[PDB]
RNA sequence: UUUAGAAGGAGAAGUCAUUUAAUAAGGCCACUGUUAAAAAGUGUACCGCCGGAUAGGCGG
């Protein structure tokens, strides 16, 4: 739907991965809250050749102009403004790609306890293996790595694009 | 066989851990723990880091190193001297001034933090304090207080009036409490721990003054296209950047067929060429042409 | 229409001619002229109409088929004759690649399968095909891997002391270590008529002896010219051969 | 003539289908890394050629429709003393394995 | 055939830590540390941390300048050789010589780059005692050699004593203090690198210290020259090499007429008379020694 | 259409014996190693659950 354009200056030594994970996103995330959760964010730099990529372009997709009106990054993001730059920009295009949250983190003694509890059977060959396999192929993937609120403690989020062009939004800005 | 030698002698930047409002005293050593990857934090005491280094400034025609042609000595001695009577070697002057004064130098202890103040002092005074937030990344501020009486001895350094200087700086974040700031890893060395090693010398912490160098060398603004990248490039050799993997400079306004127009041809270069030609100077390095191979 | 060359690359031959007249080694530079000739006559056979011009040889690797006796000198070995007492023969293991000037329309990312099919019922100076390593279309003059090009070098076969070829061939050959004898073409007699015995009746027949001259070998970095390599098919009046001009 | 793995013939451990899955074993790859093909290095143009079958070779190993995003391909000795594309010398790794083995390779092919 | 040992032996050099203040109390090793490039590694030695200034103690020793003269090839041209000597210490006495190198002792270029950027200079001398710190104390100048004072005098008498025959030996200490900066970059000798596994900046160290080598000095002690051509143009004296080559600047400037191999063709073997500034080159090239064959 | 087309290398064996190399020796003397550099990609990936198939999904 609506996009707002929003850029990162490469050429300081460190690549933004970290100023995108942890300024921007836990920073994004109380007013997701806030806001209903009507927000999503996007790239077109896909680059799968061997590992994942991100380029250095981030896109804001809301769904009418007054959200990307009222939300205004120009000014209360005036912190870190020598790597990030903004635009007073926002307009309709038809080249947005839409994004979707995917989490598979590992279940040994998560769900050991359930294991043990609900539903118990053999594990040792087949089942067990199919848990880190399962930590494997989303494994190689473009992550992003963000921290908690309740308690403290860092972990593994993987966002794969989709073809839903429409729907609604999470507190991550994904579905 | 041209060769010169820096006209800025770096030395290595220490990690003290330091306390809140007692920044002059109480430093303490700064240990690495060795976790199976190197890497270490402030403990819940200590909410200040400091970073401690020196700069030597010499004179620019006195610190040329290598030659195999006097009339290459005379020209660049007459180059020189017309820059002189001409510009003054104040605007580089300015822009290293403004370079250290931001503290540029922390690099990535610089995102994430507000409290940042840096201290530069001669063999016999001092400076006030500073508030490194409040300058811009991409601009040289040129109108101020101090920067006039600042940049005037490193000027006149650089000309030839003073034989020496000597520059102190000590700089320190404050704002963060036991937080981590990892100083710059000993490379490849040994692979017998595959982690991450850090900076260990004098039993503390640190910084290398290579990246410090690197910082203060990132002023230039006059390479090709400007309009469409917009921000300082380190003043090498051929400009290049491994970062946005573009080199800026592979065209004649490289140093090579610059500097081959400026001596070989004798021609009357415009302001900001001849500006990136001494500040190439100033950095120094191995300026020799290509052999036949 | 269009000019072009194709590459042979890394063809491994056994039992290869190497003893043609006087030349234990490399073998008769006609025999690589009429290998081309017999590909272009196999995809003449099929409709694809297209022409071949034009021959260079790379030298990578060598296999005298024998062992050293005392000091260097050489002794080969054979097959043990039978129905029809051993003469004169000696075989060779060649891993060359060739490069053939191409000339005919529709060749680009073409004929190369039609290329490998006909390759098949081929022999190399009388050897084995087994298995050439690929068949490439690049169209540089850096597109040379690491091997040797013998090309036809008339300095020292042309200026050299010596009244005539023979007092002039080892005295030329003396000084230089890389110029090595070839046999290049071959012509000797006339009465081209149609006189019976022939393996194709219907054609020209004559009594034909070989003819030599030297060769040098240069690596693929340090180069002339294409046109100082490519071997060309020439003819005369009885005097058929083939050289580098 | 390059060398291949005296291992690798069906899933043995710490495998399901193909890929390396379980943990503990990354050090017996390292030793079947190590073992073989020591000291005889070979020049840049007396290499292996990497063919345009392989990516058939990943359709009919074990039942891939094509290569997976989630995957890549490695061998035991890369381009560096021996290695050829054949039907069994490849194991395909995961991110973390395959940056370790990039740097624990060239620890002792510097 | 013909050699020539050093009329003079200098020592390889060390560092140490001092202050402005504990120059001669307080004392502590400076030890090599290496770094990080870039790849590479470079073992950049540095000043230590809390210093104020730097020491290096060597010592030279001389010895007259006829014992010193090895290896020949005819008593006739031993027999020339101290004729001349003899001569030139008639008529001047082996002392201006002796001037000029404690003046080089006195303006103290042998620490080549660290001079550069030096607060001040105290080369101390102990003939027996301490003389004075006016060595190095008053700023020097290469343009003009400092006459007069007493030190200069006193030291230049026992060394040309040392020099000629009235002496056999004399062994004093150059204990020298640069005041280069707290914890700042110091400049020792660079050691030949020949191994690319760590082919970065292999420097020289002392035993427990860094050091300095003595070619490194030696060398830098034979800056005396004011009797070579084009010297009204160039107003500099260059070091003393056997075709008076100087690798600094790049252009040879004695070999037109005035090298050693003019004087040996003009001298000794055919008896000519060349003034005092043909002659104290020719007598300098003595002190330094080398191999003077063919 | 190529000095094209084709071909069984075989079976068997004793190399053996002793043997003193050693006496003598001067590598030398002197030549500033210096210029200059980006190690760090985010260096780690947890629970509350609904789900009872270890399917898959919300929040901190």
């Amino acid at each position: 739907m609506f996009s707002q354009i929003l850029i990162i200056k490469p050429g300081t030594g460190i690549s933004p991965n970290i100023i995108i994970s942890e300024d921007i996103f836990p920073v994004l995330h109380s007013l997701f809250v806030e806001h209903d959760k009507k927000f999503g964010i996007t790239f077109p730099a896909y680059s799968f050749d061997k590992k994942g990529h991100l380029g250095n372009i981030i896109e804001v997709l809301s769904e009418d102009k007054e959200a990307l009106a009222s939300l205004c990054l120009e000014e209360h993001l005036a912190e870190v403004t020598d790597y990030v730059k903004v635009k007073k920009e926002i307009t309709f295009t038809d080249d947005y790609v839409l994004f979707k949250r995917i989490r598979e983190e590992n279940q040994y003694e998560t769900t050991a306890r359930r294991m043990r509890k609900r539903g118990h059977t053999e594990l040792g060959r087949p089942l067990e293996m199919h848990i880190k396999k399962k930590n494997q192929q989303i494994f190689c993937h473009a992550y992003i790595k963000v921290k908690s609120a309740s308690t403290g403690q860092s972990y593994n989020i993987f966002l794969a694009p989709t073809d839903i062009k429409h729907g609604s939004f999470s507190a991550y800005g994904l579905l | 066989n041209l060769s010169f030698a820096r006209c800025l002698n770096t030395t290595e930047a220490k990690f003290w851990q330091t306390d809140f409002l007692k920044r002059h005293t109480f430093k303490l050593p700064l240990l690495i723990t060795d976790k199976a990857s190197q890497s270490c934090t402030l403990s819940t005491e200590c909410d200040t880091l400091r970073i401690d280094f020196g700069i030597k400034v010499l004179p620019v025609k006195e610190s040329m190193y290598s030659c195999s042609d006097y009339n290459y000595r005379t020209a660049i001695y007459q180059k020189i001297d017309e820059y002189i009577a001409e510009d003054g070697f104040l605007t580089l002057a300015k822009r290293y001034v403004n370079n250290i004064a931001n503290a540029r130098f922390l690099w990535r202890n610089r995102k994430g933090a507000e409290i940042i103040e840096t201290i530069v002092t001669i063999e016999d005074k001092e400076y006030p304090s500073f508030n490194s937030k409040s300058f811009n990344l991409d601009t040289f501020v040129e109108d101020n207080a101090t920067i006039n009486e600042i940049a005037q001895q490193i000027a006149d350094t650089f000309a030839g009036k003073r034989e020496y200087l000597n520059i102190y700086v000590t700089c320190f974040v404050k704002i963060g409490c036991a937080m981590e700031v990892y100083p710059s890893q000993e490379m490849t060395f040994d692979d017998d721990d595959k982690g991450k090693k850090l900076f260990k010398f004098e039993g503390s912490a640190g910084m290398h003054s290579q990246k410090i160098n690197n910082a203060l060398r990132t002023i230039d603004t006059w390479y090709p296209d400007y309009t469409t990248y917009e921000f300082p490039i380190p003043v090498e050799n051929y400009g290049a950047a491994r970062s946005i993997g573009i080199p800026f400079r592979p065209d004649t306004k490289s140093f090579y067929k610059l500097i081959d127009r400026m001596i070989l041809k004798n021609e009357d270069l415009p302001i900001e060429d001849k500006h990136y030609v001494m500040a190439i100077l100033i950095r120094g390095g191995m300026f020799s042409k290509k052999q036949e191979k | 229409m269009m000019k072009g060359y194709i590459l042979l690359e890394k063809v491994n031959i056994e039992n290869a001619n190497a003893f043609n007249n006087i030349i234990v080694g490399i073998p008769a530079i006609t025999s690589f002229l009429g290998f081309a000739r017999a590909l272009e006559r196999k995809l003449n056979a099929k409709e694809i109409a297209i022409r071949i011009n034009g021959v260079g040889l790379e030298f990578h690797e060598y296999e005298l088929k024998g062992y050293k006796n005392k000091r260097g000198q050489y002794v080969t070995s054979c097959p043990l004759p039978g129905s029809i007492h051993i003469m004169n023969q000696a075989y060779i293991d060649l891993n060359m690649s060739f490069l053939l000037e191409v000339e005919g329309p529709h060749v680009d990312m073409s004929t190369c399968k039609s290329i490998k099919s006909t390759m098949e019922t081929l022999r190399i100076a009388g050897g084995i095909i087994r298995n050439y390593k690929k068949i490439r279309l690049i169209d540089t003059l850096a597109d040379i891997p690491y091997g040797y090009f013998l090309t036809l070098r008339q300095d020292n076969l042309n200026d050299a002391a010596g009244d005539d070829m023979l007092d002039k061939m080892i005295h030329a050959l003396q000084q230089e270590d890389t110029l090595v004898p070839i046999a290049v073409g071959f012509k000797a007699l006339s009465e081209v008529g149609h006189v019976e015995g022939q393996r194709d009746p219907e054609k020209d027949h004559c009594f034909v002896e070989s003819i030599f001259s030297l060769g040098g070998f240069e690596c693929s970095k340090i180069l002339e010219d294409i046109n100082s390599c490519l071997w060309r098919y020439k003819t005369e009046e009885g005097l058929y051969l083939c050289t580098i001009i | 003539e390059y060398l291949l793995p005296d291992i690798n013939i069906d899933e043995l451990e710490g495998v399901d289908n193909g890929c390396l899955i379980d943990e503990a074993l990354l050090p017996l790859i390292i030793d079947e890394g190590k073992r073989k093909g020591e000291g005889n290095y070979r020049p840049r143009h007396l290499r292996d050629e990497r063919k345009e079958e392989t990516v058939q070779a990943f359709l009919d190993k074990y039942g891939y429709c094509n290569i997976p995003v989630g995957y890549e391909v490695h061998h035991i000795v890369p381009l560096s003393q021996g290695g050829a594309d054949s039907i069994k010398n490849m194991i395909m790794l995961s991110i973390e394995h395959h940056e370790r083995v990039t740097e624990a390779h060239a620890s002792y092919f510097k």
